[PDB]
C-alpha cells in the first residue's frame, strides 16, 4: 500500500491519473465533437 | 399480485439505455449497423 503523508516531497505525493481511448469498431455515426454559434441575420444575402 | 418480466435472468455489459378497434403498425429494418 502507498502509505500517504501531506509531509512528502515531489514525486511521492499521490497524482491521479486518467486516461482516454478511443476505438472506431465499425460505427459509422457515434459521439462527435460538437459546436456553437454566429449571430444570426434575416433579408441579407449571406454564406450560410 | 401483478408480477412480471420474467422475459430474461441476465443483463450484462449493456451498451445503451433508455427510459422515459386499434392499428399499431411498425416497419423495422437495419442498415448500416442502425
Ligand atoms: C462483457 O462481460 C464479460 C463478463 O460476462 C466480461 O468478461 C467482458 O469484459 C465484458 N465486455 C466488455 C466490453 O465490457
Amino acid at each position: 500500500s502507498y502509505g500517504f503523508r501531506p509531509t512528502y516531497g515531489v514525486g511521492h505525493q499521490p497524482y491521479r491519473v486518467v486516461v482516454l481511448s478511443f476505438e472506431l469498431l465499425h460505427a459509422p455515426a457515434t459521439v462527435c465533437g460538437p459546436k456553437k454559434s454566429t449571430n444570426l441575420v434575416k433579408n441579407k444575402c449571406v454564406n450560410f | 399480485m401483478e408480477s412480471e418480466f420474467r422475459v430474461y435472468s441476465s443483463a450484462n455489459n449493456c451498451t445503451f439505455e433508455y427510459v422515459s378497434k386499434n392499428l399499431r403498425e411498425f416497419v423495422f429494418k437495419n442498415i448500416d449497423g442502425y
